[PDB]
């Protein structure tokens, strides 16, 4: 049949031509395969006619062809199917529709989108959406939704930007246009540049997102929440989202049993919790226990990380709200979880402990939560974040505390205990870890607990390790042209001397 | 060290596809 | 080239492909039609025999558009294209009704197609779809039956499908094309006597309807209804019936029309009606006379002249009494005037007319002093035997039993060798009839008790010499045999006794 | 003899033609 369809097209008479176009429309409409260049060429001849019927059939046929991957790649080569798109400007509204359709179906491929971004084709695509009929607007919002995929593609979305059209279209009651729009804006808010322009360009956009956080459609809910997160990548919006009362929506989106919504909501709340000013509000809202229990489930580590991180920034921002932080037992649960969870969750928990262990107000409480039962083994970790942070926390917990009981308890056990820790970190050739060990030993001696003094002063291994550290640093400093009286070496040496002064 | 997991903004994977009459 | 692109589209078996093809066919035939191959028509043909209705409107529109050209008509019909269309005509869809009936209207225009149209039984569905409430269907239907009224055998297998009552009722349609097609159909049906008789005992009011249409705003309908009325008035029944239906006042205004076709139709009709003697009284009192007499002046229409003179002749032939009006009309004098300078058609008509006028004894004298001999005498010269013959008969009757012979005596020599010349001429002819007329006439002259004519005849040497030679000829021809010859001999002997 | 001109009944030459759509 292609021989008859081709010969029927080239006639130059309108009637055979509308016949051909209809045929093409149906045969493309229910079976879609890989097809040759020769089939494509007639369509190009078909494409330019100014009987509208001919392009509704031709543009529907061609638009139908789009779903198979090959046709879209094939479309770019001709140089092309592009002239028809320029034709889309002419008013006839339903071939406006179908042309926009093919272009919406087309450009899914990146080069396509990059290619489309050239030639100033998309100034019409931004134009197309407003037209009253849902059909053409769905394609228009669909089309650049598809073009919001590459960075510089969205960078020519803002050139001749339809962005105002988008934020206004967020309030559409038609489900799919508004979804296409939320997803478009969400995809745009990935760039720092776009985020900075969006604050003073088309302002009040975020409030619309917050409203969309209560859509009956799950898709709109999720994607809007993710949009809000992407905006909350910056501090401006970190505060601005909170201003719009996005807290209750998020606070309960989290125990939703639809896991994607949970992921989105916890991601968002984490990003906004970055800002210290927010902490108060976030804690007063009942976020804590939901976050706490949410992190425990095994299957999705990403939620675990978002939750632990949220907890960590809440803890890091203010010593407000700290026994308000204690009550949940999440710290008990972070303790239980740190020993048996992915290295991601581990490093997050690690940084969290290191953060909590700074405030002197909570050192004792952390110690009587037997946190050393997790901190000590964590210092063994091959992962530098885990071992490092655990070590820092442990070191801080030995410094200027009002009761040294739990430390004396954790001297030997578990995992060779604090003693083992000190020896290990001295024997490392990591300057940081050497420093942590020496510093901790000094902090212990500088406590006026006699028992601790006697454990440190009688431990031959620890005493020997400090002595060799002192010698090593002394000779590094004497090879480099320095007599005492890198920059780490001097510091380390000084600490060794302060420690060794306790011996006599 | 403090870790940074899943910190970057997300680009939605969904792409639209057109409808005809 | 494009043709089997489209036919490959036909054989596809997918409906949208076939409607693409069918729509295409419909348009491309709609604006250009010539004689086309057999192959082009079989895809249209079979494709049509499908029951997607869209496809059948497109296909019927296509094949119907082709149907306009003459060799496509039988080619379409001959293979067997019709059965699909009859089947669609019977179908309940009204627009494939329209287009199928359409194709039957364009088809069968050609003569022998029509016989295969009738033996296919297309006229039953045609007749019943001429009742349709939708105008398009009735127009194509009644059109179709109109076209089927052209052959005689077509017309009576139109009547054996009883389509006549549908038509007669439809005469009163408000749609112009329906009522015109119906009037012309019925007119064409009234051409056959069989149909006329059936029309007599099956439709009571037909004539009335027709008469009504003689006052239509539509010229075509006026004319064609009048022609119908004439065709009916071919018979005596309708000759009386139309007058009873008061069709004279319509006709008498229609002959004075400034529309020559209307004049033609009306005068033809009034002629056929004037055939009946009983009608004369009425026809004269409508006052047809002076309009007819001034209808002789239509030099540009010979048919009109013939119809007018013929009508005057039937009026004159039916009754003696009302002739004086006939002489006040100026018919005699205008016939006289016209007899010397007009076609041989009009000549022979006027001739028969004079011959008729000259029978009644009451008016002979008037005719003579209207100087009819000044036209009758030269007319006897005519090579056309109807003219010369009739003129001669008229002259002969005008010399028989008149009480005053003044004008005859005057017309003895002039003009054109006069009556004397006539007698000599007709004696010297070798025509038995003319010899008879001459001998008889001279006998009538001698039998007048006028002394002058008696001696004009017997002292004219040529005349009596001619009679003597006629007597001799008849004698030697006849008693070799031992009766036309005998009658002539008897007359010669009757003459020679003076 | 009597002449017989234009005496016979007439068959009208007009034939209808279909219109579609």
């Amino acid at each position: 049949p292609l021989k008859a369809l081709t010969t029927l097209v080239y006639s130059d008479n309108l009637n055979l031509q509308r016949s051909a176009a209809l045929a093409f429309a149906e045969i493309t409409e229910k079976y879609v395969r890989q097809v040759s260049r020769e089939v494509l060429e007639p369509i190009l001849i078909l494409l330019q006619s100014q009987d509208p019927q001919i392009q509704v059939a031709a543009c529907a046929a061609l638009g139908n062809l789009a779903v198979n991957n090959e046709n879209k790649l094939l479309i770019v080569e001709m140089g092309g199917l592009e002239p028809l798109i320029n034709q889309m400007m002419g008013d006839n509204v339903e071939v406006q529709c179908n042309a926009v359709g093919c272009i919406t179906n087309l450009a899914t491929r990146d080069d396509n989108k990059h290619k489309i971004a050239t030639s100033g084709a998309l100034i019409p695509l931004t134009k197309l959406a407003k037209s009253k009929h849902i059909r053409v607007q769905r394609n228009a919002t669909g089309a650049l939704l598809n073009m919001t995929h590459s960075e510089e593609n969205r960078k020519e979305l803002v050139n001749a930007g339809a962005v105002p059209v988008l934020v206004s279209l967020l309030s559409s009651t038609d489900p799919d246009v508004q979804y296409y729009c939320t997803t478009a804006l969400s995809n745009i808010a990935v760039d720092e540049a776009n985020r900075k322009k969006l604050a003073q360009t088309e302002p009040r956009l975020v409030s619309k997102l917050v409203s969309l956080m209560d859509s009956p459609s799950s898709r709109v809910k999720c994607q809007a929440t993710l949009a809000l997160r992407n905006l909350a990548s910056d501090t401006s919006y970190q505060l601005e989202i909170v201003r719009a009362g996005g807290l209750p929506h998020l606070v309960k989106l989290i125990q939703s049993d639809s896991i994607p919504l949970v992921l989105a909501s916890v991601a968002c709340i984490r990003n906004i919790s970055i800002h210290p000013l927010n902490e108060g509000l976030i804690v007063d809202a009942g976020f804590l226990k939901p976050l706490v229990r949410l992190l425990d489930y095994k299957d999705s580590e990403e939620i675990q990380c978002h939750a632990v991180s949220t907890l960590r920034n809440l803890a890091a921002s203010s010593e407000k709200n700290r026994k308000e932080f204690f009550e949940s037992g999440a710290v008990e649960k972070c303790k239980e979880l740190a020993l048996d969870s992915p290295v991601s969750v581990q490093s997050e928990i690690s940084a969290c402990f290191a953060i909590l262990a700074l405030a002197d107000v909570s050192k004792l409480d952390l110690l009587e939560a037997n946190i050393l039962d997790a901190l000590i083994p964590m210092t063994f970790s091959q992962n530098q974040e885990v071992s490092g942070n655990a070590a820092a926390a442990l070191a801080n917990l030995c410094s200027r505390v009002n009761n040294y009981t739990k430390i004396i308890e954790a001297w030997d056990r578990p995992n060779e205990g604090i003693r083992g820790f000190l020896i290990r970190f001295l024997k490392s050739d990591y300057a940081t870890f050497e420093h942590i060990a020496l510093w901790t030993i000094l902090q212990l001696l500088e406590s006026h607990n006699d028992k601790v003094e006697d454990l440190v002063k009688n431990d031959d291994d620890i005493i020997n390790g400090v002595r060799k550290m002192a010698d090593v640093t002394f000779e590094r400093l004497q090879r480099s042209g320095i007599d005492v009286k890198e920059d780490a070496s001097l510091e380390l040496y000084n600490i060794t001397q302060q420690i060794l002064q306790f011996l006599h | 060290r403090q870790p940074y997991h899943y910190s970057q903004p997300t680009t939605a994977p969904f792409q639209a596809q057109a409808k005809f009459h």
